[PDB]
RNA sequence: ACGGAGGGGUACCACCAGACGUGGAGUCUGCGGCUCAAUCUGACCCAACGCGCGCACCUCACCAGGCCCGGACGCGCGGAGGACCGACAGCCGGGCGCGCUUUCGCGAUCGCGCGGGCGGUGGUGCAUGGCCGCUCCCAGCCCGUGGCGCGAGCCGUCUGCUCCAUUGCGACAACGAGCGAGACCCCGGCCGCGGGCGCCGCGGGACGGCCCGCGCGAGCGGGAGGACGGCGGGGCGAUAGCAGGUCUGUGAUGCCCUCAGACGCCCUGGGCCGCACGCGCGCUACACUGGCGGGGCCAGCCGGCGCCCGCGAGGACGCGCGGAGCCCCCGCCGUGGCCGGGACCGCGGGCUGGAACGCCCCCGCGCACCAGGAAUGUCUUGUAGGCGCCCGCCCCCACCGCG
């Protein structure tokens, strides 16, 4: 399915901004994982899990490849200068 | 293997007692009204029966020395054969009225029946609903209210949702009739709790920094 | 003494029945009870027409009930007819959830 | 008569208990609400169908089809074992498949270098994959709107 | 709102490519007309016409006839020197002490007039509640602050690109939220654990995840491995509204009319099934891709059997135990309205029930019908079509309906 409502977006991004370095671009298992984890968020159901790990995974290599709008990855550091 | 016909008899003797509570809350909630009665509950017991009431006060229903009680504990034993003694009948009291529906929907009932207005009556059950905790609620009035023709306005404010499997437990739906002069007039209610017993509604997502 | 007896629990909820059930095996591991034997599911279904009256498109409902039976015969000579009791007491007992018992 | 979810078809209680420790394999096949057991062992070629040779089986037209696995892997390995299938389920068609399903499985789970097995998946796929692989569709349930899945009653509108 | 205006999109209740049909015959059933004492009624494009869950009695409202008050409760009057109510016999009456000719019985449970009730498948659905259908097999709807207008109103809520989808990206006097959609619940397919009279409880798994192309992007096309590959089938279903249907579902109901020769309630018969006629949903057939005879053989929602009589349908006994059609094989027929087809009708044997007008079995008779004109319906994988099997109502009865 290529539905992806507001939530899934919203969700997937202030967990990636939240927490970057536990993670990789192209995995969905770690990814499920690190949501799955308390910490960063809670899930009532399994299929909205997934779906935000997917999303999590694009959002992420399509930040790896270039730097995306939105997202507050802690980037001034090479611009800084 | 074995024989099917025997555990029917367990079958319908669940089936049998399911009908008998129904009975009962048709005649509670047409006797205690002044209770504030809101559902009732049974336990069937193989030595006799113990039946647990939801009102509002139930000191009313009560009554001095529990004789209005036991006056009833008599009477149900000869509608279902069941010797009396044995049909014992426990109260239980419900705090967050607001949460209820019926409760709200009964007392809007007695307003209307006073010529209270009706804009009024709906506005106050409303600010109770929200007082006790409330995401929303919403109310109607259906009938002959002022002239011949017949037109329905409703109140409300907050969000209420209409679909789904959650709309078969925090949204709590009552409705009623009121037989006045010009005709009948119809009220129907509803409330959406959705902090109900910590049960977390989907489509819901909280995140930690 | 001994007796070989029978317990029977009926239920309209998967939740209390499945719940009735883990606290008495719990409560039972001593006098020798055993679990369940899961039996099939009764399913009651009645069709009936959407509306009061014969109009429009013709539409139907779909009522059913599920009746759910659990049923532990386990005791037998592990319980004597007073220890019965011991067993269908300290079990938490639920508004709605006949169990009879039988030898 | 037979469901194939019976705990006497799994199992196989028809088969006596002594004898019954001895085949120690055992497999599933399945089409359509059809279900079929086999119990495997060492032999000297020999199969059986409800206490039926597989040669003497009722789809003297589809008799090939069931015997495909057979020739398509060699004829050493099926004499070198033996089996006793029961099968249970709706119509005739969808147990034959059932039946040809378990024995490849069956077959195919008997090997030990899994390398062998793998050679033997590539080799068998190859010629058709419902061999190896359960078929998943199953009938679909009715509306009332009419006397069939997605057909509707005829409408007049006139 | 509409346009025989323009530009983008969409769907087998639209079409293309095809399939299976209907409309042709006989029949089941409902519908208008005709008839009768009555043939009780509601609904008329999609959105009325096997629909208001099986009419011998009841159901039942309609037709022809008959018992009963089951007239609560207060005021005045009378009443045990006897208020009110029953019966043997004989006639008339379908029948009843219904009524008629006498003569016995019971006893205040009241009776009369006035007020006032109860009840009613009686009317108004264009006075109403509730419940359904339709608009709608859609994707739309509104709030607070702010701004533009004297104002009705507008922006937000998009003259861009994508999405089945106000589903999303990116901008903009707008900013920030919510409902609806999705999310959700049931079913099934693969795997694990446990438990077990009977396969049933808890979980995992699939997410446009991987490769390649493009595209800022959202996302599009292809290829893999995998039980399943891109909304698998159902349920729920926004705001606003229709003079849509229902007073014949109800101790749901406003206003009228019925209310002791009763539209109250109960009994006996009859009707709702009556037939020159028009059509709506179905069933059976027009045959060799077949009919008949014998044999072999497998389902699922789920589920009860033995012995003996009788051709069969069925019946008398006594116990708890259990699955079919198509299809396959061997033969007969051999293009003939013939062994295709079995309507119609004539003896007979049984079941149900208080009572056949209802339903089965046997012998005989053997109507049209040679693929059906103008017109028209449904449909994309376990689908169409073909084959049969269970439940609903039901004393018997399924060509109906849900599965």
């Amino acid at each position: 399915g290529k539905v992806r409502t507001k939530t899934i977006k919203r969700a997937a991004r202030k967990i990636v901004e939240n927490n970057y370095e536990s993670l990789k671009p192209k995995d969905f298992q770690n990814n499920k994982a690190i949501c799955s984890k308390r910490n960063v968020a809670i899930i009532p159901s399994k299929r909205l899990r997934n779906k935000v790990a997917g999303y999590v995974t694009t959002l992420m290599n399509r930040v790896v490849k270039g730097p995306v709008h939105g997202i507050s990855l802690r980037l001034q550091e090479e611009e800084r200068e | 293997i074995v024989r099917r016909d025997e555990e029917n008899v367990y079958y319908s003797k669940y089936l049998n007692d399911c009908i008998m509570e129904a009975e009962l809350h048709e005649f509670f909630s047409r006797e205690l009204v002044d209770a504030g009665y809101a559902s009732c509950s049974l336990c069937r017991t193989i030595d006799s029966i113990c039946v647990i009431i939801q009102c509002a006060e139930p000191e009313v229903v009560m009554g001095d020395n529990h004789y209005r009680l036991h006056k009833i504990e008599y009477l149900l034993a000869g509608r279902f054969m069941c010797d009396p003694k044995n049909f014992n009948i426990w109260v239980d009291k419900i705090i967050k009225r607001g949460l209820s529906a019926e409760i709200m929907v009964d007392n809007l009932r007695a307003k209307l029946e006073e010529a209270m207005p009706i804009r009024r009556a709906a506005y106050s059950i409303i600010r109770t609903a929200m007082r006790a905790g409330a995401a929303g609620c919403e109310v109607i009035v259906a009938g002959k209210l002022r002239a011949q023709r017949a037109r329905a306005n409703k109140f409300k404010e907050g969000c209420l949702i209409s679909t789904g499997h959650p709309k078969r437990i925090f949204l709590a739906e009552a409705t009623r009739h009121i037989k006045m002069r010009q005709g009948v007039i119809g009220v129907k209610v509803r409330i959406y709790n959705p902090n109900i017993r910590g049960a977390v509604m989907p489509d819901k997502i909280e995140i930690g920094a | 003494m001994h007796q070989k007896y029978t317990i029977i629990v009926v239920g309209k909820d998967l939740k209390l029945v499945e719940r009735y059930v883990k606290s008495i095996v719990k409560e039972g591991r001593a006098f020798g009870i055993s679990g369940p034997c899961r039996a099939p599911v009764r399913r009651l279904t009645i069709t009936t027409r959407k509306s009061p009256c014969g109009e429009g498109t013709n539409t139907w409902h779909r009522f059913e009930l599920r009746m759910y039976k659990r049923t532990f015969w386990v005791t037998c000579g592990g319980n004597d007819i007073s220890t019965i009791l011991s067993k269908t007491v300290v079990i938490p007992g639920i508004q709605v959830t006949v169990e009879v018992e039988e030898p | 008569m037979a469901k194939g979810n019976r705990r006497d078809l799994l199992e196989r209680n028809d088969i006596e208990v002594r004898e019954r420790d001895k085949y120690t394999v055992h497999t599933l096949g399945k089409k359509k609400n059809s279900v079929a057991v086999a119990f495997v062992k060492a032999g000297k070629g020999d199969i059986l169908v409800n206490n039926v040779p597989l040669a003497l089986v009722r789809p003297e037209i589809l008799r090939t089809k069931v015997s495909e696995p057979i020739m398509i892997l060699g004829e050493s390995l099926f004499k070198g074992l033996d089996m006793n299938i029961k099968v249970a389920g709706g119509g005739h068609v969808s147990q034959i498949y059932a039946v040809r399903q378990a024995i490849s499985r069956g077959v195919l789970a008997s090997v030990k270098d899994e390398a062998a097995r793998s050679e033997l998946r590539a080799k068998l796929v190859s010629y058709d994959r419902q061999l190896v692989v359960s078929d998943p569709r199953r009938c679909e349930a009715k509306k009332f709107g009419g006397r069939g899945a997605r057909a509707r009653r005829q409408k007049s509108y006139r």
